[PDB]
């Protein structure tokens, strides 16, 4: 009758399924308190001896029918492991829950037994704590390796009600249901569970705008009151866009997230998006300046290798020959390395052909700007440097294309040993003239 | 001078398909380095569109 | 939400005690 | 209550002698099985036209099989699993009925042991074994003796053969455009680790139950030695490579070509297997190709043993015992 009681709803005209259930759980009470004893003793703290006040020998001030913490902790586990052989599902239910109330999640994650996904299945739409329930579901639904069903319930952590421990955590569930997501489509490729998995990357960029408003409020402005107000509202959703700017990055001002706010949502493409990526450059120069060249181009690589593999799949929001000159145009003025722009868009992992056409062009403008910095060669020294680059690790173009790029790379060769031939023959010019075609008398290999 | 602009004036000739102002733009060429190495335009551009009587 | 909409026009002031 | 079912196809049995033959037909079922999932990976020996899909649903789930420590499974298996010991069992509770059911237990059992270490051997043609299964795999096969006429058995005859794969590298001389992404699948490349322990449990003065099995591993660690020291950057290896032809020299000191002939080519069951002709193929092939100083050592010793044997009968003595017939048993190893 108690368990009859539960099954049908613990509802209130039942007097009688409601005493039988509470008997039961009476009975069940000296398995949990007994158990209770056991932890109690076990998390207790060991006691520093108490200095002898008279000499002796040292007096075991302990009784004799005291256990220790090791013993404490054994027969916990082995009396755990006298009720995990009960057939009752209502006791089952019942230790389930002192599980919870004592903090030994794991081993409620420990319990193979088929009343736990129906309980948490109970208690993730009755208990207020409705999220600590949906959070050992998810955790249940990986352990047992249901990844399709672990996203559909981290799904419902951002969709559907959380508490948790700060906006960190919903962090956690977003990247662990992105781990579900791709676990899922990588065993079977249903076009939902990928699908999804969009909505939740893009869910996962939005929570870390969320996040750096949230600390740069602490960071900032933590000397004024509604800081607390808006790091608890920034910590009790995840926020849209509208949000983010209107009601937090604008009132206070922070450019910083002002910035990565409107660098995703559908806003109007080549000039603004060209500024946004102008101010996010020269803001990681900006903030840098106190560290080394090396350190300032590994930081700045680092920003545009993360940005890179967000954008770069949207060509609308990465304008690739704009921020391939801008940077060739700070390394220009700064005096960093001309490998560096090659390492930084081959670590993003851009086409290395579609790089080349991008060089490529921008020498062919013959800009005013490497001629006013005194290096009008730069380009040519940035296109070799890709090229050897390209000579010396060929699996960098697919293994269809490299035949088409051999000949564009020797015609290319070939119009810039033009060029540097019509220039006044200087140490550089000769040492570039040198230098491309030693690169000739590689790709005249490669073929 | 001559020699950069009238590399550039066969070039563009040539990639146009305007391929006699080409030739001759490249036989008035006076740097004999760039008088072989447009040849190598050339010769492949007329190949690799068929355009063999001309070739 | 991923579209952006500006409005300057009403905002809570976030350098004020709330009423 | 299957056996009580299945009972009118067993006329003149009980169900209890059919329930031992569905326990049995049971575990086959499971045996070919995880088989035919293993022979459907992707792979460097063959490939069943099988959709991509399918293709990488097998390779995926069979992966998260060897995770779990299969080839222990399978070896401990083939080890406790004997006709004789379980004849005894079903003896003593009367499990065992007719001539045709005795035949009927007899074959399920060694279908259960042959489709077990098949289940390795299309593994390791497929993807080689790792550092740790492989040692498990020669673990084993110091433990084994051959039948009562000198041959190897079906089941170890098919573990030598996984062994002997897991120790391939003659497709890297074949392929061209696949080659660096073959080269990323190969632990005798990647894992300077795997070579350091199988060339020490190979090069230890330990004999084998049977040095002629201990040899026959000799001779194709020595040649995969000789393959990986003709790529071009294996600079990294270099303290196990300068050890080919003294692995070699001790392959040929435990008499590896007699063995090849009378323990492994003489068995009914080499001749049922193109994968098991393909890889003794390679294995004379790559020795008379890679180590042709061994060939002419061989022949010098050859012709001065036939000087030995020449002057011990002009002399009316028997010929010297102690002579070794190295290269008169690869030349009977080859036309066998």
């Amino acid at each position: 009758l108690g368990l009859h009681f539960y099954k049908h709803g613990e509802p209130e005209e039942d007097i009688v399924g409601l005493q039988a259930f509470q008997e039961r759980l009476n009975s069940y009470k000296c398995i949990t308190d007994t158990l209770q004893e056991l932890v109690n003793q076990s998390k207790a703290a060991p006691q520093s001896p108490s200095v002898p006040k008279k000499p002796g020998p040292p007096v075991l001030s302990s009784d004799p029918n005291m256990l220790s913490n090791e013993e404490a902790g054994h027969h916990f586990e082995q009396m755990l492991k006298l009720s995990q052989r009960s057939k009752d599902e209502l006791f089952s239910i019942a230790l389930y829950n002192w599980l919870i109330q004592v903090d030994l999640a794991d081993k409620l994650l420990q319990v193979a037994s088929p009343f736990l996904e129906p309980h948490l299945v109970r208690m993730a739409k009755v208990d207020q704590n409705r999220v600590r329930y949906m959070d050992l579901l998810w955790r249940y639904y990986e352990k047992n390796r249901s990844f399709s069903n672990a996203a559909r319930v981290l799904s419902r952590l951002a969709d559907m009600h959380s508490t948790e421990i700060s906006l960190q955590q919903r962090l956690e569930y977003i990247a662990r249901a992105i781990l579900s997501a791709k676990s899922s489509t990588a065993i079977s490729s249903i076009a939902a569970d990928g699908e999804f998995l969009h909505e939740l990357e893009e869910k996962m960029e939005v929570a870390r705008i969320q996040l750096q408003i949230q600390e740069t409020l602490q960071r900032q402005y933590s000397h004024h009151s509604s800081v607390q107000d808006a790091v608890s509202q920034l910590d009790s959703e995840l926020m849209d866009i509208t949000k983010l700017y209107g009601e937090f990055a604008d009132p206070f001002k922070l450019a910083e997230c002002k910035l990565a706010i409107i660098h995703c949502a559908g806003y109007s493409d080549p000039i603004l998006v060209q500024t946004l990526w102008q101010d996010i450059i020269e803001k990681e120069l900006s903030d840098s300046v106190t560290l080394s060249s090396s350190d300032r181009m590994h930081a700045l690589s680092l920003k545009i290798v993360l940005l890179g593999k967000i954008y770069a799949g949207t060509p609308r929001f990465f304008p690739l020959d704009f921020i391939v000159q801008f940077l060739e145009q700070q390394v220009c003025t700064l005096n960093w390395d001309v490998g560096f722009v090659i390492q930084t868009m081959n670590e993003i992992g851009v086409p290395l052909p579609r790089l080349l056409e991008v060089y490529d062009q921008l020498f062919k403008s013959r800009d005013p700007f490497w001629n006013r910095m005194k290096k009008p060669l730069h380009l040519l020294d940035c296109i070799h440097v890709l090229l050897i680059r390209y000579v010396e690790n060929p699996s960098q173009v697919l293994n269809c294309e490299r035949r088409r790029f051999t000949n564009l790379c020797l015609d290319a060769v070939c119009g810039y040993l033009v060029e540097l031939q019509s220039m006044s023959s200087s140490v550089a010019v000769q040492a570039i003239t040198g230098n491309f075609k030693s690169l000739q008398a590689k790709l005249e290999r490669l073929h | 001078s001559q020699a950069t602009l009238r590399t550039c004036i066969f070039k563009h000739h040539l990639d146009l398909g305007h391929n006699s102002q080409a030739y001759e733009a490249l036989t008035q060429i006076p740097d004999s380095s760039r008088q072989l190495d447009c040849l190598r335009q050339l010769v492949v551009v007329l190949c690799e569109r068929s355009q063999l009587q001309d070739l | 939400i991923k579209k952006l909409v500006l409005k300057n026009l009403n905002n809570s002031n976030l350098f004020s005690p709330v009423n | 209550l299957a056996g009580e079912h299945q009972q009118p196809h067993f006329p003149g049995l009980t169900r209890g002698l059919v329930a031992v033959l569905l326990y049995w037909d049971g575990k086959r079922c499971i045996a070919n099985s995880l088989k035919a999932l293993i022979q459907s990976r992707r792979g460097k020996t063959w490939t069943l036209e099988l959709s991509p899909e399918l293709a990488s649903m097998t390779t995926r789930f069979t992966d998260e099989l060897m995770e779990q420590g299969l080839t222990y499974k399978v070896l401990t298996l083939v080890s406790q699993i004997d006709v004789n010991n379980e004849f005894e069992k079903l003896q003593r509770e009367r499990g065992l009925g007719s001539e045709k059911h005795r035949k009927e237990v007899s074959d399920l059992i060694k279908e259960c042991r042959q489709s077990l270490a098949e289940s390795l051997f299309a593994w390791a043609c497929q993807s080689p074994l790792g550092k740790e299964d492989t040692l498990l795999l020669i673990g084993h096969l110091e433990r084994v003796t051959v039948e009562a006429n000198g041959s190897l058995d079906a089941v170890n005859l098919a573990l030598l053969m996984a062994l002997l794969y897991c120790f391939d590298i003659s497709f890297i001389e074949q392929s061209t455009e696949e080659r660096d992404d073959m080269i990323h699948q190969l632990p005798l490349l990647t894992e300077k680790q795997y070579i350091a322990t199988i060339h020490s449990r190979l090069q230890d003065s330990q004999l084998w139950k049977l040095p002629g099995l201990q040899a026959t591993v000799r001779l194709a660690w020595a040649l995969a030695l000789r393959g990986i020291s003709q790529l071009p950057d294996v600079t990294a290896l270099a303290e196990f490579t300068e050890a080919d032809e003294a692995m070699a020299e001790l392959a040929i000191a435990d008499n590896v070509f007699l063995f090849l002939m009378e323990s492994v080519v003489v068995s009914e069951y080499f001749y049922q297997e193109e994968f098991y002709i393909r890889r003794v193929h390679n294995l004379i092939t790559d020795f008379l190709a890679l180590m042709p100083m061994k060939v002419k050592q061989l022949r010098n010793r050859a012709d001065e043993d036939a000087r030995m044997i020449h002057m011990s009968m002009q002399m009316g003595n028997e010929p010297p015992i102690s002579l070794r017939r190295d290269l008169e048993h690869l030349m009977l190893l080859i036309g066998e």
